[PDB]
């Protein structure tokens, strides 16, 4: 079974540098071309770099030329992508794939380029008394950076009817999102609702109780 | 007896020893390389196959999978009858069909009359 | 850089239908075109190579065709597992030219019309102390995705001060949910009384609203 296992992705500051690995089992790196394809959040696939130990060529996309270096070590059947002079647009999930029509892919690794680390503020989207027997409430997660934030409700006990939204970059340059859930209006003065918003990049977890107002 | 064994891209029939060197027949789309020793193997009275000398190889346009020879997938070539897998079409070439021995060069490109078929094409 | 123009960018279809995604290349690219499917959170899977050849294991309902520069991927009878996003990629010259991708086609499930439940949430008093007012408008479990949400403050159409976010089709009822956040200053928020969210979708406009004191 041909397998590609990647590693090395994570948080990095602009101008710093990072190295991604791609360990291959089930075939020989020397006999194959290997490619790096990245996907920014919410976008499509973009080619990054290519390498053929056999013909001996190392090719880069015009957008990364001269900041990344591709390499491979046929002994350890491992291909490397070194990323230097890292920028905001370099934030993406980075995949390694085998052959030009890429028949096997790695799982990906997430590269986050952050200028600032700011943990979120959480505000209650308090529920209403004015849809008859369904009321909607939630958490407004404001002004964090970088991504992501994960939102759960009542420590994972509420999942039915929960909608956590994609984050949006605001004008200020910080991220922002809302989590909402629908509940029977009747079980409002009896059932307590806590949202659990968790922001690993600042090692901050906020647990806020959303109450009727 | 000695089991019917497929080994080294060659089929060796079930055989009984004698108080026992047998030759192997090359499998479909595998052949004996020009200056090479033909597949032969020795049978023993205990029912064991011994000391394999020689091998067959998948001819051009075919590659070894499991213990058969299978056509090169479109996009790949194999021009010699070697121990290699199928090779991806090189730079500045056009996607080959099945069982390919070489990849056609791209409109406007060529490989010099001396160059082999495992080589990239160059700008005319 | 051979551009790969994928069309459409989105389509909604029922299970069993014939889906046809198209990709026109900017130059002759021979057959050096491939097709991939990506399900969310997962890596792409090769579908078709040399523009017309099935990869091993892909169901027979998938097929690819070429005419000159226009490559088309076809699904004969869409099965439930085929709801995903699709990419065309060209690899002409096997490295002599940049490998470029299509932009993607997301294939979603068709459903019956459903109007949204609309809720409007005022700013929290805790946020207001900080000086910013966030007014959130929620549209819950509706179809299709397209809807015009407008913000009105004292019957004044707001523009430039809102942002939207939208989910992906719910796994159970194939519906979308949408948020719209109006961001105002504490001064601005406290200088008006009636804040309203207008959801228009076809010939109908629901408007939920609130009065800063009530
Ligand atoms: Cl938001
Ligand atoms: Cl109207």
């Amino acid at each position: 079974e041909v397998q590609l296992v990647e590693s090395g992705g994570g948080l990095v500051q602009p101008g710093g540098s990072l190295r991604l690995s791609c360990a291959a089992s089930g075939f020989t790196i020397y006999y194959s071309s290997m490619h790096w394809v990245r996907q920014a959040p919410g976008k499509g696939l973009e080619w990054v770099a290519s390498i053929s130990s056999y013909y001996g060529y190392t090719y880069y996309a015009d957008s990364v030329k001269g900041r990344f270096t591709i390499s491979a070590d046929t002994s350890k059947n491992t291909a490397y992508l070194q990323m230097n002079s890292l920028r905001a647009e370099d934030t993406a999930v980075y995949y390694c794939a085998r052959y030009y029509a890429m028949d096997y892919w790695g799982q990906g690794t997430l590269v986050t380029v952050f200028n600032q680390i700011k943990g979120p503020s959480v505000f209650p989207l308090a529920p209403s008394s004015k849809s008859g027997g369904t009321a909607a409430l939630g958490c407004l997660v404001k002004d964090y950076f970088p991504e992501p934030v994960t939102v759960s409700w009542n420590s994972g006990a509420l999942t039915s009817g929960v909608h956590t939204f994609p984050a949006v970059l605001q004008s200020s340059g910080l991220y922002s999102l809302s989590s909402v859930v629908t509940v029977p209006s009747s079980s409002l003065g009896t059932q307590t609702y806590i949202c659990n918003v968790n922001h690993k990049p600042s090692n901050t977890k906020v647990d806020k109780k959303v109450e009727p107002k | 007896k000695c089991p019917e064994l497929l080994q080294g891209l060659a089929h060796f029939p079930e055989t009984i020893a004698g108080s026992a060197t047998v030759a192997g027949t090359c499998v479909d789309h595998a052949v004996v390389p020009p200056g090479g020793e033909e597949p032969r193997m020795h049978c023993a009275v205990d029912g064991e196959w011994l000391v394999p000398i020689g091998q067959c190889l998948c001819q051009a346009g075919y590659e070894k999978v499991e213990d058969a020879c299978q056509a090169c997938s479109p996009g790949f070539f194999k021009f010699e009858a070697s121990e290699s897998p199928c090779l991806e079409c090189p730079e500045h070439t056009l996607p080959s069909p099945e069982g390919a021995t070489s990849c056609e060069c791209e409109e406007g490109f060529f490989r010099a009359p001396q160059d082999p078929a495992s080589m990239p094409c160059t700008l005319v | 850089d051979i551009q790969m123009t994928q069309s459409p960018s989105s389509l909604s279809a029922s299970v069993g239908d014939r889906v046809t995604i198209t990709c026109r290349a900017s130059q002759s690219v021979s057959s050096a075109v491939a097709w991939y499917q990506q399900k969310p959170g997962k890596a792409p899977k090769l579908l078709i190579y040399s523009a017309s050849s099935l990869y091993s294991g892909v169901p027979s309902r998938f097929s690819g065709s070429r005419s000159g520069t226009d490559f088309t991927l076809t699904i004969s009878s869409l099965q439930p597992e085929d709801f995903a996003t699709y990419y065309c990629q060209q690899y002409y010259g096997y490295g002599g030219y940049p490998i470029t991708f299509g932009q993607g086609t997301k294939v979603e499930i068709k459903r019956t019309v459903a109007a949204p439940s609309v809720f409007i949430f005022p700013p929290s008093d805790e946020q207001l102390k900080s000086g910013t007012a966030s007014v959130v408008c929620l549209l819950n479990n509706f179809y299709p995705r397209e809807a015009k949400v407008s913000w009105y403050v004292d019957n004044a159409l707001q523009s430039g001060n809102s942002q939207e976010s939208v989910t992906e089709q719910d796994s159970k009822d194939s519906t979308y949910s949408l948020s719209s956040t109006l961001t105002l200053s504490k001064a601005d928020y406290e200088k008006h009384k009636v804040y309203a969210c207008e959801v228009t979708q076809g010939t109908t406009s629901v408007t939920k609203s609130f009065n800063r004191g009530e």
